[PDB]
């Protein structure tokens, strides 16, 4: 799980 | 050929993937998105830890949390750094 | 160890470009992963990018059709050519 | 490299 910034 | 009409909405960010990872959380850069604002800056590498956005601490706290506070923020943000977090 | 870094956010529709050829057409090379026509579903590699809000991305460079696709607003409208090559 | 909008 990984999120963009 | 079949011809349609897309309409996108930019992505409008720090060009940063971001974890959270222990202990306290910690959040941490996974990837720098190619030809994003951090690649052309040049400093931040996969690894590093970010710990704070404009003065307010990023440790302790999800991804989701994180991408909260540094989202909310103005055009321009000041993100404290520490390379290669993973000591 | 401890560095203070600004960053000034940038816009962007997650699209690697290239032209091609009576006259040049803007291609798409590669849909990047996570980015804005990723996330949409609709674009994919080998569909021909037509034009840019209304605006011709035929008879002109890689470079030029950069300049027109990021001089834009926050929302781009894009006319495609599913698999460009007819 | 690539030419990315």
């Amino acid at each position: 799980p990984d999120l963009l910034v | 050929p079949e011809i349609i009409t897309v309409t996108l909405k930019k992505q409008n960010g720090m060009g940063l993937s971001i974890v959270a990872a222990k202990d306290k959380l910690g959040i941490y850069v996974k990837s720098v998105v190619k030809g994003g604002a951090a690649d052309v800056d040049g400093r931040l590498a996969a690894g590093d830890q970010l710990l704070s956005v404009d003065g307010r601490s990023l440790v302790g706290l999800s991804q989701e949390r994180a991408a909260e506070l540094m989202t909310r923020t103005s055009s321009v943000v000041t993100l404290e750094v520490a390379k290669q977090g993973a000591i």
